[PDB]
């Protein structure tokens, strides 16, 4: 292992469908994601900091802990995570839905990454959310308003950076069309991945706690939906239960729906149509 | 004493 | 070559304390390259240690595969890529953040052949420092004698436990007030438990500044105003007058940690020599 | 936005 290796990482917003996105490629023979390490978004964000300050920046390269240093101790720490927390495989994966909000930081990293942003309607992953208590640092569960906001500023952050790093680099991955076609959007992705096709990816429900399969956390929340196989049932439970005044507002409050494909004032956008 | 994620 | 099990010196205490007077004699010899304050270091050990101190989290994290075993092959990596590349090479590593200490146990877990260097200052003296020159700690209300001895004693109970607890083979107490009145003294004795031969260079560490295999200084670091003097006795007892008379009576109550260092609560100052 | 030092 070195910071050259080809490495995939997935993430998104929470509810996104990055858990069964990442399933369905533990499933393959030859990738490995495994669990989410949970400290890989903390150690970026700590990174992060340090850069959102021109006064700390000065601080540390006057004290040796330059752009080349800071680098250098982030692929060790990264690796080390990747590589030790999961079984060995020829292409490793990492999921950790906020590890792409330094998704362009990674890139630079790891010139051999690869990158697939789930992206959900907003407000299927709010509405799961709220009603499963899936705890977010930053969003009020109390308040659809409130999440769909953070939602909004969430994606498009990753969103940009995606764009920014291009298509070869990049792939958005939308969960409804995932869902809807699983091996048109498999074969694409693995295309995209240059990681050959195996079937396994279409039945990851067979590959549960077997060798070279997925393997799950009993405390990820996601856990008791990616044991079974893909399915379309999870496309429209938002629909008629988000407030009136939030359904007025939709556009406003999270204009990346429609940038993303999603009609704002449909409920639901019929996802299926071509 | 942490939440399920965190955005920062 | 650098590895987790290489012989490093770590020197920490709380801020204002004499750390990087320490620092700075110890980059005076030839083998010694400890540098400036990484600042990244005691935050990373920070972030670990909320993470393993947490029950709930520690569950999270093993079954994602995220062991200690893991955690502390990633921080030994990090740790070493940033001591290794943030300064020039020598035989013998250093690195000086004061609060990396707060983690001296766990640092001797990671690196087995580490040694540690505790400073201790008069308690008095360091809130002085902190206060009059305005030296920023999270979570130390300089407004307030009373609060930063308060916060003095609990971190300095921390780091002082944990250098009882790795024991003298691996952590040496260094008091500032000695060090600055018997140099020569403490420096032999240091260098004697560190394994490193003696250099007199160490007592000069002001002809050492800005040279090679010398002492680079951050201009953005509070204490490198006074590291560029010889090492002095200016400093011993500044804070003599300074402290209200409110926190001068409670000051055995405040600072239990003053009187089990040495240092009399009564005393206006001790009689350092 | 960083203090000197941060006690943690
Ligand atoms: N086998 C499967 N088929 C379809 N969707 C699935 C799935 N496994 C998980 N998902 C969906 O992924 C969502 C969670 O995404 P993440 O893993 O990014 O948090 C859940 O949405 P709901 O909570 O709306 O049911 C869940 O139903
Ligand atoms: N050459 C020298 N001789 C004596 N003390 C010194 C020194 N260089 C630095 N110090 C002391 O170290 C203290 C700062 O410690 P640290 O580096 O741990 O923050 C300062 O105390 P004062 O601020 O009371 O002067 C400073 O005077
Ligand atoms: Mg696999
Ligand atoms: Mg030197
Ligand atoms: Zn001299």
């Amino acid at each position: 292992y070195h910071k050259d290796m080809p490495l995939i990482f997935i993430g998104g917003v929470p509810r996104s469908g990055t858990t069964l996105m990442r399933a369905m490629l533990d499933a393959h023979p030859d990738i490995r994601c495994g669990e989410e390490t949970r400290v890989i978004p903390r150690i970026l964000a700590l990174k992060q900091m340090w850069s959102r300050s021109s006064k700390e920046k000065i601080r540390l390269d006057e004290a040796g802990v330059t752009d080349e240093v800071l680098d250098s101790a982030m692929q060790a720490f990264l690796l080390e995570i990747i590589v030790k927390h999961g079984e060995p495989a020829p292409y490793l994966c990492n999921k950790d839905p906020f590890a792409l909000k330094s998704l362009t930081y990674l890139s630079r990293l790891f010139p051999n990454a690869k990158f697939l942003l789930m992206v959900r309607d907003g407000r299927a992953s709010v509405h799961s959310m709220i009603s499963r208590k899936v705890t977010i640092a930053g969003f009020d569960l109390n308040s659809y308003r409130d999440c769909l906001t953070k939602w909004n500023r969430a994606i498009e952050t990753m969103y940009n950076q995606c764009m920014e790093v291009g298509y070869k680099k990049c792939m958005l991955v939308h969960y409804e069309q995932l869902v809807l076609h699983p091996e048109r959007w498999m074969r694409t992705l693995l295309k995209f991945l240059q990681i050959p096709w195996n079937h396994s990816v279409l039945h990851h429900e067979e590959m549960i706690g077997k060798a070279g399969g997925v393997s799950l956390s009993k405390v990820e929340r996601s856990t008791d939906q990616v044991i079974k196989p893909v399915n379309v049932g999870a496309l429209s439970k938002w629909v008629g239960k988000i407030p009136p005044d939030v359904l007025q507002d939709m556009a406003v409050i999270a204009p990346m729906l429609a940038k993303l494909g999603y009609d704002p004032y449909a409920n639901p956008p019929n996802y299926g149509k071509p | 004493d942490f939440e399920d994620y965190e955005f920062d």
